[PDB]
DNA sequence: TTCGCGAAGTAACCCTTCG
DNA sequence: CGAAGGGTTACTTCGCGAACACAT
């Protein structure tokens, strides 16, 4: 996980003191989210593949995922390997405060784990800004019922 | 970042009252505006008009304005105005008269230290 | 913190400050009354008190609230007024006069449950573990749900893409609102749309009717120097060079022929420099002389941000950020209705003098009022119908409001603490858009992230956290006096075009100074707060999108506490932690030494807050005390919530206040209309470290069960657990539903 | 693609968010194949074309001079010339802005702006009190700022346009606009395979029979992407209860 | 290092410093500025000053003679109400002891006009031939009543210098 | 400000969500019915 | 134009010269300006 | 007042957002027993665990089982409490499994179950909404005054 | 305190003809 | 050829809905 973390850290380093080559989109600060969200989404899929490649025989969350009793294979890797990238409203978590989401992170920080990337499991336990980032995305789907 | 550039701006605009102080060695009609609240006794209270002084310069460029009681009442560097024409008058009547004093140059703060 | 705060203080301290200060402040402005016929007989309301009778200690209101619950009788202590009229020999005579009834909520300063422990609660037949904080009128017990609003004396710059971008500013004149807006049409034309004026007024004449007519500094007062605002604002000065070029003899005449309030009185007052009310009713800044340069420049700063939010990406203030939201407590909500009912008592007392004054034989014997008993019935029938019915709607302060006082929910112990500590829902009803309904990152220390009423009212109402403090009021004269000492420069001597020197400064939505050496002003003034001088509210934060720095002082917003870090360490100082649990140096002796201060929402965006001690860097400004304080009273029942996923924690908060339990100690000496009991309650095996603070282990709401997670018998396919016969047979989870079917018997007219 | 799209097709409303227009190309080369077709549909103003809108002055009430960069026309292929920008001020914007007839002096001196004696004292029969003062502010300063706004080239109902890439070998542009009758009129795209959203303009240019086939396709597109199989015999009836 | 002296004097001065919002700073980046011209007027305690200056060298005002309706202009007027602050002073230096004299009522000024303003109220007679007290409109009522003190200056240089140097000569 | 418009006649008792076409002709309350909480039982036949 | 008058502090404007003088003239702030005049501004 | 027995139709909680009605009631010579004779009080279905992702209940059982065997009540607070690492050391000290899964027998046939059963103490609540109050029926009763409806 | 289209209601303007 | 009448399109205002059903 530190490989993609260092990749996202180095890609912001080329973004602050310099400038990146853009995509056929709007501009920069819009193609940044498409490259930092399209990169962190591969980490969860890779670890979900290599978790079910590793996971032991004769256990019930794999049998319920093999059948489809109640659950899936992204579901079983989310409580074992890692949770990841709580999307709200299509994009990442926006800033609640001025230029930052929480006061526990420095200003104008677009690094992962600051704009929202839960790098733990449900078995491992969450950090408090990580718990807030999970609790925001658990509301916007819950409010879709009402 | 803000404290370092703050003290460098204070260093860059700290010579300006020392520039103005040796400016105008002769005495025509000029003025400049000082501001200081919180009247101190500074040795005792004889009666508003209290004895005060000591607005000197410490070495390596440090304007050590202080009220003589206890306090290093230190601080200068007020805002530079953009309007130009400004003039002091006096309308204490004394059988209906008026005056025209000194075409005042500028304004600088005197801030207490906490 | 909870030893002197106690998690129910927003209702207690507000009511105590009401009966301490505002109950005297209302009669400070409503004590002059006379009559046209016989211009003698003046009334003078002198010092008022809530149930004291100053030549005694305590009387009359010896009764407990439990006697006022089984009898269907209100709980109240009578209020007393001394009056100093003149009847025959113009000598001001002293006499104690009871005028009203005024129900007092439980566990207040003027209550009997104050300072009771282990012997007086049992004798007066009441559980010593209930939170209190509620009223009891007509037998039933009722709370006042705390309402939130938007910030009153501010500027909201909420925009729109299809329609032109909007900017508004509400206000308040001591009980009303008088809001104002303006929409923009014709590719940029700033107007002043107000409901008390006809159609549309351009910006170029409002600054000339109120303030500057130079038309040179105006292209720097609202434009800046050079950047992009010149061509944006240049279309607004074409209206002044076409219709109206000079001062009051055309400027106020353009407004006065268009404005209308007209009172059905004071008609021919038009229009030249007289009837200048329409240039003083467009804010709350009341002026007397020709000193409105601060008010004119405040109008000019109201129309500067609408220019700034055209070239800039979004640059808007949203109605979701909880730094833009204040909240009105129970005392602040009962104060306006007591003021309106006292003023209805005032003018109806005028009508009862001349009706019986028309010369029967004389006017110089009796006690000069003699007709207060029906008026004393009228003054208490409004307080007992504003709390019981819930309609606080009066036609003076321009608001109708229903559904603010609810009956206290008594199902378990935590349902009484869920009715307590519960902020309500204001406007922006939000049918389809989930703007004011979704969860925001700004509510970290306050406004608990999981406790939400799942259903049709989800997202609108929410609940506070543990370390939350809400202020009431703070004075304004020794703060504007202190800013002049610290080095601001008032508008009356820096009126030049040198006014936008990169930052500026203004006080609570009123522009006073213009500072140079900015961080010398912020750090030195914040040191005044941390040393024992003026403190407890003062929000100090500078901005970067806008440029000013705010010294906000009007109370009514949230003040969670945090611990300071030093340059390279913290102000923890472990000897103080050892001295804390020794017996001395409580939380009141803990702010005076400069270790903690109450931070805010709109202030903590200028703060870099650390979580733990093992990750400190010298860029921090504060540290947080305990990170589990976001989950409130009801949300704290969940064991290990950071292992569950967020819909599971919300669904329990609507269910912990729903299970049966062990409600109170006087559980069998009360005749509630419906309450559920439980025969053998058991403590939870996994005690959360916050359910020991709120005393959930004293009165629990369930039983431990030796569960076995296995697929068995087929009767548990979809969410339906199977139980043991021989365990219910031995008393697993026995219930007792208890109901009241009371009737009254009364005498008739004959 | 969710519930507002099906609400809009059921409601058959008159306005629409993101009405993309798919119009297949003829060639597939790099230059002058997918660049000029996008180069005459992209809705360029004169703000990215002309340098400055300087008002040079003779003794009383001169014109508005505008300096048009031909190098931008050399970079991005547009077929506008010294006459094409001259025609588009007068007749293409006649009820919006008013300019009867002038000429160019020579070497990029486009000056189609005139205020002749204040419209001859604002229709010489004196409608107003010394009519409009003959100031150079009420119509001339208005035209000073209302003309980084006129259309020099493009189709007047289109927001923007960009090029997507075909799955195997080619590329394919798509247009966000309205009307559809002048998009297929453009050379380089053919009107035989030009499809779009907003059924009510397909009814406006093709008929009632080619509009129901756009009903049973856009519902089939907005719901089969969600993994819903709705057995299209059901939806061919819904496309014929309003046809 | 430098023991600058510093004393407070001044009792009967009550000096009123103005602020002209008309002339800019560093015209052509040259320190050579501030001319002003002759006599003015004054009005009692609502203050609303009436400082005014006449015209100067040629500007060709012959087409729009003179103010609005051919009234023969010779002066440009301005008014300003003098609401008072506290804290500041007025002060100057004897290459030593600054003087720091008091600063009684001080505010800025706004360019009030002559019969340009009076033309609309003159046309009304040319062609067409609760509590009414303190709180909202008394400032616009007791401000247009009588005239008073006003007089030209004399450039008092030596007398005020003596009055500031004699009274403070007791501390040392 | 007496009540919620204080007057109902012949259209307010016919406007939807409480009216006749909406709440008395199309959707109406019918006897010979009853509702109770559901619970699982696999030993029934599926009909 | 965004041009302002000196020494009398209002907004300049250009009116008809009545075919006797070829210049601008202003309301409440008279001023004289010759026939030469430019306005350099770039609209991107 | 009346005494209400827990019977078929009453709902229960788990302090973790797990509603559920009573499936059936069933005897003690049924539900399976361990080596010491413990039969369970309530049997839950494991299918409510994956899609609800509520593994905090799955830490609650092993933290409450070691809390009885040690005697002291243990903590389950946010972002801390009692760690799982020094939790299951109490389990292996007492003589139980590391994971809290002991082999059960069967009450209906005697032979041991094919899998390992995750059983232990979990605090359950009893809600409102009993089926005695939700039960409702009508054949032919009074009608409305205006519209003659039921 | 909110988006959706469809009714009237009113103005700018162009075609057509009259003596 | 200038002026008067008939008629097309364009700018601005109101009202009707907002899910089922239980206990209050
Ligand atoms: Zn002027």
């Amino acid at each position: 996980v530190e490989i993609a973390y260092h990749k996202c850290d180095e890609l912001i380093t080329l973004f602050n003191k310099g400038e990146l080559e853009t995509q056929p989109g709007c501009n920069e600060e819009q193609t940044l989210e498409a490259k930092i969200g399209g990169l962190l989404s591969k980490v969860r899929e890779e670890v979900g593949d290599v978790c079910i490649n590793e996971l032991d025989n004769w256990n019930a969350p794999l049998i319920m995922a093999t059948c489809g009793s109640k659950g899936s294979t992204l579901n079983v890797s989310q409580m074992v390997a890692v949770v990841g990238q709580q999307i709200i409203s299509g994009n990442r978590v926006p800033d609640g405060f001025q230029d930052r989401s929480l006061p526990h992170f420095p200003k104008n920080s677009k690094t992962p784990q600051s704009k929202g990337f839960v790098r733990n499991s449900f078995f491992s336990g969450l950090s408090p800004p990580e718990f807030l980032f999970h609790a925001i995305s658990g509301r916007e789907g819950l409010v879709d019922t009402a | 970042k803000e404290a370092a550039a703050e003290l460098e701006l204070l260093n860059a605009d700290h010579q300006h009252i020392l520039r103005k102080l040796k400016k105008m060695n002769n005495k025509p009609e000029r003025f400049m505006v000082f501001q200081l609240p919180t009247r101190l006794p500074a040795f005792e209270r004889p009666a508003l008009a209290g004895k005060v002084g000591s607005i000197r310069v410490h070495k390596s460029g440090k304007l050590s304005v202080k009220i003589g009681n206890v306090v290093m009442d230190i601080g200068k560097g007020a805002e530079t105005t953009f309007l130009q024409d400004v003039i002091a008058l006096s309308i204490a009547d004394d059988a209906s008269s008026a005056e025209l004093l000194g075409r005042v140059d500028g304004k600088i703060v005197v801030t207490p230290q906490i | 913190f909870l030893k002197v705060k106690g998690l129910v203080k927003q209702h207690l301290d507000s009511f105590n400050y009401f009966v301490d200060t505002d109950l005297k402040k209302i009669i400070k402005a409503n004590q002059l009354i006379l009559s046209d016929v016989d211009p003698e007989f003046y009334l003078k309301y002198v010092d008022i008190r809530v149930g004291k009778k100053s030549s005694s200690s305590t009387k009359d209101y010896l009764t407990p609230p439990h006697e006022c619950r089984l009898r269907d009788m209100t709980y109240s202590a009578p209020i007393y007024v001394d009056i100093e009229y003149t009847r025959g020999r113009n000598i001001i005579m002293h006499k104690d006069v009871e005028i009203g009834r005024m129900p007092i909520m439980l566990r207040s300063n003027k209550c009997i449950l104050y300072d009771a422990d282990e012997s007086k609660m049992a004798k007066l037949n009441e559980c010593p573990l209930d939170p209190g904080g509620y009223f009891i009128v007509n037998g039933t017990e009722k709370v006042i749900l705390v309402q939130e609003q938007l910030s009153k004396n501010r500027i909201i710059v909420e925009a729109d893409e299809k329609k032109g971008i909007v900017q508004a500013s509400v206000t308040s004149s001591t009980h009303e609102r008088k809001s104002k807006t303006y929409v923009i049409t014709k590719n940029g034309k700033i107007y002043l749309k107000h409901n008390s004026i006809a159609e549309e007024i351009p910006i170029a004449i409002v600054l000339k009717a109120c303030g500057i007519l130079s038309d040179l500094e105006i292209m720097q007062l609202v434009c800046g120097n050079d950047s992009s605002y010149q061509d944006i604002f240049a279309v607004n000065l074409e209206e002044s060079s076409k219709l109206d070029i000079y001062t009051q003899q055309q400027a106020l005449e353009y407004i006065g022929a268009k404005v209308k309030t007209m009172r059905r009185q004071k008609l021919t007052i038009l229009q030249e420099g007289i009837e200048a009310i329409a240039t003083t009713v467009i804010a709350h800044l009341t002026v007397e002389a020709l000193d409105f340069r601060e008010k004119a420049l405040y109008i000019a700063m109201m129309t500067r941000r609408v220019v700034m939010a055209m070239y800039n990406p979004k640059m808007i203030d949203d109605r979701d950020y909880v730094g833009n939201k204040r909240l009105e407590l129970a005392g602040q909500l009962i104060s306006l209705l007591f003021e309106d009912l006292f003023k209805k008592f005032n003018n109806d007392f005028k009508l009862s003098i001349d009706k019986v004054l028309k010369k029967p034989n004389r006017a110089m014997e009796y006690d000069a009022l003699l007709s207060i008993n029906v008026h004393s019935n009228n003054i208490t029938s409004g307080l007992n119908r504003a709390i019981s019915t819930g309609n606080w709607s009066l036609k003076r302060f321009k608001m109708e409001r229903a559904g603010v006082t609810h009956v206290l929910s008594r199902l378990s112990y935590i349902s009484a603490l869920g009715m307590m500590t519960r902020i309500s829902s204001q406007f922006e009803k939000s049918r389809k858009v989930s703007g004011p309904r979704a969860l925001q990152p700004s509510q970290f220390g306050m406004l608990c992230t999981a406790d939400t009423p799942e259903g049709e009212a989800c997202g609108l109402v929410k609940n506070l956290a543990l370390m939350t403090h809400i202020t009431t009021d703070d004075e304004e004269e020794p703060i504007k006096k202190l800013c002049y000492v610290l080095g601001v420069e008032d508008i009356t001597l820096i009126d030049s075009a040198s006014l936008h020197l990169n930052y500026g400064v203004y006080l609570n939505g009123t522009l006073i100074g213009s500072i140079r050496f900015p961080t010398k002003f912020v750090t030195q003034f914040r040191h005044l707060r941390r040393t024992g001088k003026v403190s407890e509210f003062i929000s100090i934060y500078s901005n970067s999108h806008q440029m000013a720095v705010h010294i906000a002082t009007d109370g009514g917003r949230i003040c969670r506490p945090l611990i300071i870090v030093s340059d390279g360490q913290s102000r923890v100082k472990d000897i103080h932690l050892r001295k804390l649990l020794d017996g001395e140096l409580d939380f009141d002796d803990f702010l005076k030494l400069g270790l903690v201060e109450y931070l805010d929402v709109n202030e903590e965006n200028d703060s870099y807050i650390a979580l733990y001690e093992k990750d400190i860097v010298p860029s921090m400004t504060h540290l947080e005390i305990e990170p589990f304080t976001i989950l409130g009273a009801v949300a704290g029942l969940i064991p290990y919530p950071h292992h569950n996923q967020s819909p599971r924690n919300t669904y329990q908060c609507a269910m912990g206040k729903q299970a049966i339990g062990a409600i109170a100690y006087n559980q069998f000496k009360r005749i509630d209309t419906l309450l559920y009991l439980m025969t053998y309650p058991q403590q939870p095996m996994v005690k959360t470290k916050t359910i020991e603070l709120i005393d959930y282990d004293k009165l629990p709401a369930g039983q431990n069960a030796t569960v076995a997670v296995m697929s068995y018998s087929g009767y548990d396919i979809e969410d339906a657990l199977v139980l043991n016969k021989s365990s219910i047979d031995r008393g697993f989870g026995r219930c007792e539903t208890r109901r009241k079917t009371t009737t009254v018997l009364k005498r008739y007219a004959n | 693609l969710g519930v507002p799209r099906i609400k809009e097709i059921i409601n058959a409303s008159k306005v629409i968010s993101t009405p993309i227009i798919n119009a297949v190309l003829v060639n597939d080369n790099d230059e002058r194949a997918a660049r000029v077709v996008k180069g005459r549909v992209e809705k360029t103003l004169l703000s990215d074309v002309a340098f400055y809108v300087q008002d040079v002055y003779k003794d009383n009430l001169s014109f508005i001079q505008v300096r048009i960069d031909l190098g931008t026309i050399d970079k991005l292929q547009l077929e506008l010339t010294i006459e094409d920008i001259a025609v588009a001020i007068t007749r293409a914007s006649k009820l919006k802005i008013q300019a009867s007839d002038v000429n160019i002096i020579g070497k990029d001196r486009i000056a189609i702006n005139v205020f002749p004696e204040g419209y001859k004292a604002k229709s010489i029969s004196t409608s107003a009190k010394e009519p409009s003062e003959n100031d150079v502010f009420y119509r001339m300063q208005q035209l000073r700022r209302a003309l980084p706004d006129v259309v020099v080239k493009g189709l007047p109902d289109i927001s923007r346009a960009v090029i997507n890439i075909r799955d195997d070998g080619k590329r394919e542009l798509l247009v966000e606009g309205y009307g559809l009758r002048d998009v297929m009129c453009t050379d380089g795209v053919i009107g035989s395979r030009t499809t779009t959203n907003h059924v009510l303009e397909v009814f406006s240019v093709l008929g009632i029979e080619a509009a129901r086939y756009s009903i049973i396709r856009e519902i089939n597109y907005t719901m089969s992407n969600h993994g819903m199989s709705v057995d299209p015999r059901h939806i061919q009836l819904l496309g014929d209860v309003m046809t | 290092i430098e023991e600058f002296p510093l004393k407070i004097s001044g009792e009967e001065e009550s000096l009123h410093v103005f602020q002209y919002a008309n002339r800019p700073r560093l015209v052509g980046r040259k320190p050579a500025e501030h001319p002003f011209i002759s006599a003015a007027r004054y009005k009692p305690k609502s203050h609303l000053w009436e400082i005014d200056i006449p015209l100067d060298e040629q500007a060709f005002y012959n087409k729009d003679k003179a103010e609005s309706e051919w009234n023969g202009v010779n002066v440009q007027t301005l008014k300003g109400v003098g609401v008072e602050n506290n804290g500041q002073y007025a002060a100057f230096v004897k290459d030593m002891q600054v003087y720091l004299v008091p600063i009684e009522r001080v505010a800025q000024l706004k360019p009030f006009f002559k019969y340009i303003d009076d033309a609309n109220v003159t046309r009304k007679q040319e062609d067409a031939r609760q509590n009414r007290l303190t709180g909202s409109l008394l400032a616009h009522k007791v401000a247009d009543e009588e005239a008073n003190i006003e007089l030209t200056w004399a450039e008092g240089t030596f007398e005020q210098f003596k009055d500031t140097i004699v009274k403070e000569a007791e501390d040392k | 400000g007496g009540k919620v418009k204080p007057i109902r006649g012949f259209c307010q008792r016919l406007k939807g969500k409480q009216g006749r076409f909406r709440g008395n002709l199309s959707g109406k309350r019918v006897d010979f019915s009853g509702r109770t909480v559901i619970s699982p039982d696999p030993n029934l036949s599926i009909d | 134009m965004l041009s302002f008058c000196p020494s009398c502090n209002n907004m300049l404007l250009i009116t008809s010269g009545d075919s006797g003088v070829y210049t601008l003239a202003c309301r409440s702030c008279p001023y004289e300006f010759p026939i030469e005049g430019i306005e350099i501004y770039d609209r991107k | 007042r009346q005494n209400r027995r827990p019977e078929l139709g009453d709902k229960f909680s788990s302090r973790h957002g797990q509603k559920g009605v009573c499936g059936i009631i069933v005897k003690q010579e049924d539900m399976p027993f361990n080596d010491q004779g413990i039969v369970p009080d309530i049997i839950m279905n494991p299918h409510g665990f994956p899609s609800r992702m509520t593994v905090g209940k799955m830490i609650e059982l092993i933290s409450g089982k070691a809390g009885v065997l040690n005697g002291t009540l243990e903590y389950g607070t946010c972002f801390g409490g009692s760690k799982l690492e020094d939790m299951s050391k109490i389990l292996v000290d007492q003589g139980f499994n590391y994971s809290g899964k002991d082999m059960l027998y069967s009450g209906i046939t005697g032979e041991c179950l094919q899998a390992y059963i995750f059983f232990g103490p979990i605090y359950y609540q009893k809600l409102k909404h009993m089926v005695l109050d939700k039960m409702h029926a009508r054949a032919r009763g009074p009608r409305a005054v205006l519209t003659r409806q039921p």
